[PDB]
């Protein structure tokens, strides 16, 4: 029917323009990779 | 694990790319391990590294 | 053949000779002795 | 007159100390190395190499946040989640890096195209992986304590090497972050 739904509703602009959104900005990310690394 | 891991790859490309591809055959598997050459060998030679 | 493969496996033929070096100290010899077996006994006077 | 001298727990050279050190150390270099074989360049081995402690902190964080203790099963847990970490990772940097140089072009627009067919894989291996090791976890108080020991170290550095890697630092950001923005 429609299980397969969800998951390709998750796929595109909730994963997909979601990590091009991250793509566009990345500099937030340079630290806070520091943060888990140094937290760790 | 690790196992089940490596061999649910290929099982899936196949069915990935009859899904995308539209090609039904053998020779849709074949494509899928040229993406997935070293991705095999190399991967576990580093495996391995640990 | 392209390089980076190759300069790799000069890697691990580095390594692997550069952890066998680690038999330091590494004696002169080579044993030629056939070997001896010795008993010895002392009755003094 | 009276010297000291050590015995049994003495070792003699052994522990966890002295022995990770040189451990971890020829798990690096030949960790490094082989992620070069059909790979090549300097770029890839950070495009894996440093997705390592995406597992590693929820590991931590399965030991901190329940009483459990860095013991040999975490140690080898650790290991595990790691380099089937890295079986998703380097997946994806494969996926990637021939969406490029193979193929036709994807500094950002490829990489989304190569993210963008094998979410399959990258969860449900996980997801399959993640159950296996839920019969570990708990299950059973009184069975063993090493299969909680193996298994809570596993699931917990396994969801945040899920979670972590499927979109968030490391990922993407190896084959964009790890490979220009300089050279």
């Amino acid at each position: 029917f429609g299980w397969f739904n969800r998951m390709f509703e998750k796929s595109t602009h909730h994963y997909t323009d979601s990590v091009g959104g991250i793509l566009r900005s990345t500099g937030r990310y340079l630290v806070l990779y520091l943060i888990i690394v140094v937290g760790m | 694990g690790l196992l089940v891991d490596d061999a649910i790859v290929v099982v899936e490309n196949v069915e990935r790319v009859m899904a995308e591809e539209g090609l039904p055959p053998k020779e849709a598997t074949r494509k899928s391990m040229g993406q997935i050459q070293g991705a095999l060998v190399g991967i576990a030679m580093v495996l391995s590294a640990v | 053949d392209r390089p980076i493969f190759a300069w790799v496996i000069a890697i691990i033929i580095m390594l692997a000779g550069g952890l066998a070096i680690l038999k330091l100290p590494v004696a002169q010899y080579p044993t030629i002795a056939p070997p001896a077996v010795t008993i010895s006994a002392s009755y003094p006077g | 007159g009276v010297g000291y001298d050590w015995t049994g727990m003495s070792y003699q050279e052994r522990l966890s100390g002295n022995q990770a050190p040189s451990l971890y150390a020829i798990s690096l270099i030949v960790v490094f190395l082989c992620l070069a074989a059909l790979y090549e360049s300097w770029s890839i081995p950070f495009s894996v190499m440093l997705v390592v402690p995406l597992g590693v902190i929820g590991a931590l964080l399965a030991a901190t946040f329940r009483g459990l203790t860095n013991d040999v099963y975490f140690q080898v847990g650790l290991l595990t989640t790691i380099g089937l970490s890295a079986a998703n990772a380097i997946l994806i940097v494969e996926f990637a890096k021939d969406l490029m140089d193979k193929e036709g072009k994807g500094l950002i627009e490829a990489t989304l195209d190569a993210v963008r067919m094998r979410l399959r894989p990258i969860l449900m291996t996980s997801l399959a992986f993640i159950l296996g090791v839920m019969p570990l976890v708990i299950s059973t108080g009184a069975g063993s304590g090493a299969q909680n020991a193996v298994g809570t170290g596993v699931m917990g550095g396994m969801v945040t090497a899920t979670v972590l890697a499927i979109f968030f630092v490391p990922v993407f950001f190896v084959v964009v972050r790890r490979r220009f923005s300089r050279k």
